């Protein structure tokens, strides 16, 4: 397939190629112009907040250790010995001022560094140049208010930029309401769908929630609950959509702090994001202090999703076109009360951790709109993404990014796959960016 | 055990065998048998709302956890050793059993098939509480779906179990360290 | 159980359950463990003739279905619901084991290996025959064979046992429900 | 591979390369060229008899669902739903006068509309073509005495022509009888063959019987029985083998209504046959009487096979070049007595089902001749099929098609094999009918 | 069981099931599941200097063998039947017991994760020596470690047991036939 | 890729890309430059030691049948029936005079030879030309002091030739000592490693000793037990290392006669061993008879594997680029007492046998170092193996080969590679010699 020709995904991200959730030969050009190029989510402060603290993580295929350095940076290094190319760490977290292969017995530091070589003198005299033999680095490593990205590519934009107009939104929660913590560790399942299947449906997928997820909204209780079986469709402004040149797009629903937490968290949510919003007001004004105890379903492309309030937060990692790991942490605001922390992250695995009620309600839709797309008479068929098309905006007084000022609709789908389209065709960031000169007009089109 | 030299022991796991190899009682290792087998059987058949009736109690604490991977000389990193898959009360095992009933769960249609497999079966009466029955076994569950989708589940479960209404023993609490870190069955939405 | 309440019920599964939960009489517990014990270690040597001898009466049936896959709420459709995987009296178990025996099936060469492991027992007396004891279990039947072909079966199993020649507890019927609708395991030329 | 070029069937289908059995690159090739091109067996009238009655079906690797309509036909589409592909129906079988989708609501008809879409008039105003959005429609669905077909290729010739000088042999048991009925639910089991291991075996493989089925022979007492270990060969005169154009041939092994029945059916089935012969000798001739009566392994290009009068019906569905699944079905005659019609049911499940013991025999040999077409030294290697080569005749003043007076020969796979290289060499039916203009007289050569 | 008739039987599983169809005891039966579950459990937990102590016998022959797949008719071939996996006395187990335990082990860290199921045990004391207690019991074995890797183990277990040090019986022989001539769980280290 | 110009191996052997260990593509390339080239293990003498005597072995993904031929010959042919390609014997070893397939009966004999078709009179009369369907036969069988080693490719040196500067140090314990016995049948276990990862290991490999089987030295108590954990580096003049032009290498760690084997077979070892030497010392001279009792870790190019004294045995058979089948016998020598081969042969299996505690300390090495050969960031990445560059010597006064005099380094890493990369990059045994009329200058530069 060439990918400088092949439309995968029509104009104005109105449509895409079933075979993008199936085929193999695009999946490993992703890992290409995808995963080695883009933001990947690596961890949180929380997680390794001291010295000498480390995790592994993954980024697309790869698997990479991320360790705090004593200067209180953080860095990444592939976990894969210089030598002979054993994985070097086989646990998922821990303490330590360096690693050791346990093939040979090469010592790495924490900050990378080839530091020991067992009987260096005596086997390698002078003629071993350790400074060349450090672990191989990940580029770009940057912080957005504690969560950590990665990025293998020394060309792409700082991730506050990466982000774009998707930061605004982010911002109430992850930064004026003093800080969240990631509470580990995170659920880990596999599911036979394509990484693509579970990002699109978090970036901007609110359409499905009454019907895919009408068992757990009747029997749950939350305060979405009147949607269970379409029953009701949310009132106008109830929510927004937007979407973002590189990618990061989210659903907004208005009000919705206690999100998807069963009746026995909502009396104390919406109290504690409500004095919180109040305190907010006169801070970041009314409209940003709504934002933060509104419920944000978003994906920060292209694999890390999340919603803000119900607190879940998901890597997507990708193994190959019909298999993704998913990874399920909770996230919680720093200040809550701790017993109220421990409940929250409890009720987040509850509805959507490896045995969450609600996340199961996604996996037969997920896995068969992946696995469908390597069937032979669906591969060239299309995806349909328009719902709402001609009525986004862009540069609003009040919402930035491309915007869909209602709260169902598939604006975040369009941005999306308009991004993928335009990695996908390019070879590098500058391509990247040629092809998405005009990113926000292809998207408000009609 | 002296897990100071039985190095690869666990306090905990030390603390749990100690239990059972002391008093044996043949009569209580049949009792644990057959609460076992019926509750697999109101699971197997999916009578979840009988299970609850019959073997759940109200006091109930219905855990299932995974622990995250780290090295066996780790003695500085002390974050949360592990979350919690399962963590329920009774209200909460309520609900995920309405939410397996309900008409609108479309996963449930065609109707999955369970098959459970309970071994190893031991019983003690606590020492301090002569009301509450400890009971360790293992389970292999098996899952079939939709044709050609199949999960095996392996896992083996502390409980507790105490008499409740009518005289009728009852779970009040099951403990289940969920052995495979990253899961490989699409999800864990059954009750082991 | 009420299965108006519990909806993912059967009719059938649910008049199985009464079966058990009533009398309960351990020795027959110990019986049926015994007598589906040592039937599993005959088959798993391949001693066939012997089982037939030993553990099949002459007025058998068994029986293992197929069930299609039918929308939980269908209520119009009324064509055959299951075929049989097996439906044999005892001539035609015999045919089997000729087949099993005979020195030109190629595939049994070199020799199979299985192993069966048999849980979850549950016995009652049938209340207007005194003489019918139905015996529940539960199969996990391993077979591997020609250095790399494993297959493993899971069933539960719904038998009925008499007194036969000698006095002898034989099987006279069999009924499996095979869980999974695809068989992912070559074939099903196995006895559950 | 040059599939234009490629050999991988000689002149007079004599031999084919190994490889044909285990090669991915040329099975993904088949979907498009044999499963996309070729007629497919669907389902027969008694398994969806009234409105609203559906099945599910594969045809290659796609899945169908085919659907009784009001108007008393059949229409099959493709299980996808036209929004974001996952697949609608989850069951085998069903009555409803439609279908919604689990995902977002979509609702469509038993007709393939799009009928309904949750909130429309909100969500997509005016702006959604619902016509345009119906489900992906199989072009040819047609039907063969109740036995329903479908194609994806409007260009393919009726199913009639289709089955060519087959249909004459098929016709006496098929037609004349009264009518079949099929019953279900079939048998489905994986097996780690090449859908064309076992197609080759039914359209024309006498010869294995005697050896492979030796212990069945023995053990059961069918009438076939005296073949066992080879101990016999028929008699000059027991059969016959035929072949046709698009593919399709079958064997006749002469006067063997109870096929592999064990003897426990064998009179009442020589009883019911006979008579009903008798009848027929009046209506159709002495010879197709006969042909009614007599037992024919079938295959129906290219995956559907048969045994006549044994009841086996057989749908060899496509997984990749060594997975299969087999769904077994069996065939009763409608004016059977009802206990008949239940005995000789289990019957065919007995022997031939998933649990088969004649269907046992046959495992080793399909799942290895299969899975060596991938080894290295057999790729290039020739699979034989020059038994009776020089003996056929076309043409015949009695029995039609390319024809071998005699009970065991490879006649029939000749002509599959034949049929098969046209198509995957043919960019399209036209091209198939170019390369098949002289297809008698090539296999009728020497 | 007429090993002329039962063509498929070996002269070896013929004795060994003699063995068992002979006098029952239910009690025995009932102290050897005791037995294996505890054995079981010891091991599940890696308890390995414990099962030691309380599981094995000084004089103890611990093997598992793999037998070369051959004829069902040969006759001629004379050389070699089967390899030992494992064919350890006492000094041999505690050897592998301490490489476990080593914390040098690499492969041991993160730690594993064992869980074993025991099932369709038989006992029966030897005719001629009565103090030698015969037990039959098949086992599945789970292992998991480093977060994807799953093997499970299956096999049937012929032991010999007697009473030791303090009356406690322990372990004299172990004999497993492993019924997957090519091992497909990356290497058979695990206690059977 | 472009195996003519791709370079896989640096100049000298000093890295190889890590790609090769995971890539396959090139798996499917070395089934042709490879394993369809050179000279692979089949058996032994004392496995198939009588006329009619046969065992089952892979050559590649290959499977053959070895057989002894009435005139005292071994014969060796593809496990292939040349009717329909089902595979003909499915036992691993036996006695027997022909092998009848099957499928439809087809007769071959000991030598291959197509000796009986079913009814071939009736159904063939006299067309089939037998003398043209014997079984594909492997074109060269070799011995090596009752090794037994096959080759496809009838241009290949002789083995002899082939096993070049190797052979002088395998001869005192394979020639020297009275000759050896492979003691089957083998432990044969599955492991998710590049065949590659074991040979490269068993080769050239003595630096992970220490560390790798810290654990085994420690509790085993065998005589190289000083290396438990690097405590302990070899004495200078402890050893050496030696390569060769077709690829065969070993390690020599002088007097280590009792090997791996546990403190229970040391002093009966070293008894036997020094006895047999001092023996020697009149027939081959002091250093070749102090050679036989020094233990030898050998891999014979590509993928068969020993260490000597310890008596281990090994074949890597290549299922895919992640999946090999291990292979494990033992070798003892023909004059030891029966009852010290009979603990020789457990010890082996006890040590590096399916349950082999030291054979599972390099298990997630092998196979994580394979493993990461398929991650995206670690395919271009260069496994080093410059241990000992620019000390290697060649044509030595006492010592043949490329040699270097020091216990442990990675000289056989260079030799294997450096093969193999000639190989890789030619299209038959002459453009292998011409890439090859420089090896040992290669690998001695600087
Ligand atoms: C609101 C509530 C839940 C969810 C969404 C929106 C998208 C993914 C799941
Ligand atoms: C007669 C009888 C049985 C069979 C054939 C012919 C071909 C397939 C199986
Ligand atoms: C000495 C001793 C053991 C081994 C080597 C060398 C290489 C492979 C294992
Ligand atoms: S592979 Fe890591 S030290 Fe050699
Ligand atoms: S995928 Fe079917 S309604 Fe959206
Ligand atoms: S395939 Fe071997 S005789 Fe036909
Ligand atoms: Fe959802
Ligand atoms: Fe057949
Ligand atoms: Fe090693």
């Amino acid at each position: 397939m060439n990918y400088n020709n092949k439309i995968l995904v029509s104009e104005s991200g109105l449509s895409q190629k079933h075979l993008i959730h199936g085929d193999e030969e695009l999946f490993q050009h992703e890992l290409k112009t995808i995963f080695a190029r883009n933001w990947l989510f690596l961890t949180h402060d929380s997680l390794i907040p001291a010295p000498g603290d480390y995790v592994t993580a993954k980024m697309g295929i790869d698997e990479v250790i991320v360790s705090r350095q004593n200067d209180g940076s953080i860095r990444a290094f592939l976990n894969v010995c210089r030598h002979r190319g054993k994985t070097l760490v086989s646990v998922e977290a821990g303490n330590a001022k360096g690693f050791v292969c346990s093939y040979h017995g090469w010592g790495f530091g924490s900050n990378g560094e080839l530091q020991s070589v067992p009987f260096e003198k005596d086997l390698y005299g002078e003629s071993l140049n350790k400074k060349c033999l450090g672990l191989k680095e990940v580029a770009r490593v940057e912080s957005f208010h504690g969560f950590i990205y990665g990025c293998f590519d020394q060309e792409a934009p700082p991730l506050m930029d990466y982000l774009g107009d998707a930061a605004w939104y982010l911002e109430p929660m992850f930064k004026h309401s003093g800080g969240l913590e990631l509470v580990g560790p995170p659920g880990k399942v596999v599911i036979k769908a394509n990484w693509k299947a579970p990002a699109e449906n978090f970036v901007g997928d609110a359409y499905h929630v009454g019907w895919t997820h009408a068992s757990s909204l009747r029997s749950g209780e939350s305060i979405f609950s009147s949607l269970a079986g379409n029953a009701a469709l949310p009132p106008e402004g109830a929510g927004l959509q937007m979407t973002s040149k590189y990618g990061s797009g989210m659903g907004v629903l208005w009000d919705g702090y206690s999100g998807v937490h069963s009746a026995d968290l909502v009396p104390e949510l919406m109290a504690f994001g409500g004095a919180k919003q109040e305190r907010l007001n006169k801070e970041i004004g009314d409209v940003r202090a709504r934002i933060y105890r509104s419920h944000l379903n978003c994906t920060v492309f292209p694999n890390n999703s999340m919603l803000t309030c119900s607190g879940v937060f998901k890597v997507w990692n990708p193994i190959d076109a019909n298999t993704t790991e998913v990874w399920t942490y909770a996230i919680v605001e720093k200040d809550m009360p701790e017993d109220l922390k421990r409940r929250l992250a409890d009720s987040v695995q509850r509805t959507f951790g490896p045995a969450g009620f609600w996340e199961s309600d996604d996996n037969d839709n997920m896995e068969t709109a992946s696995q469908n797309g390597k069937k032979y008479q669906s591969r060239d068929s299309d995806l349909l993404s328009n719902l709402g098309f001609g009525e986004d905006v862009y540069g609003d007084a009040v919402y930035p990014g491309v915007v869909g000022k209602s709260a169902i609709g598939e604006t975040s789908y369009r941005g999306f796959y308009r991004a993928y389209q335009a990695h996908v065709s390019s070879s590098n960031w500058a391509e990247f960016e040629h092809a998405s000169s005009t990113w926000h007009t292809e998207l408000t089109k009609t | 055990i002296n897990i100071q030299e039985d190095k690869l022991v666990s306090a905990h796991d030390a603390e749990e065998i100690l239990r059972f190899f002391n008093c044996h009682d043949s009569a209580l290792q049949q009792e644990a048998t057959t609460l076992l087998t019926q509750e697999a059987h109101l699971l197997d058949i999916q009578a979840y709302r009988a299970w609850l009736e019959h073997c759940v109690g109200s006091e109930v604490q219905y855990q299932v956890i995974s622990r995250e991977l780290r090295a066996a000389s780790e003695r500085r990193y002390k974050l949360n050793e592990a979350m919690n898959v399962y963590n329920e009360n009774f209200q909460q095992l309520k609900v995920r059993v309405e939410h397996q009933l309900d008409p609108q769960n479309w996963g449930n249609s065609p109707k999955l098939r369970f098959t459970r497999f309970i071994t190893n079966v031991q019983a003690a009466m606590d020492v301090n509480d002569k009301e509450l029955l400890h009971i360790r076994s293992n389970v292999i569950l098996h899952r079939a779906r939709r044709g050609n989708q199949v999960d095996v589940f392996y896992a083996a479960r502390e409980d507790k179990w105490k008499r409740g209404e009518g005289g009728v023993r009852k779970l009040v609490q099951r403990f289940v360290d969920y052995p495979e870190r990253i899961l490989q069955t699409h999800n864990l939405m059954v009750f082991l």
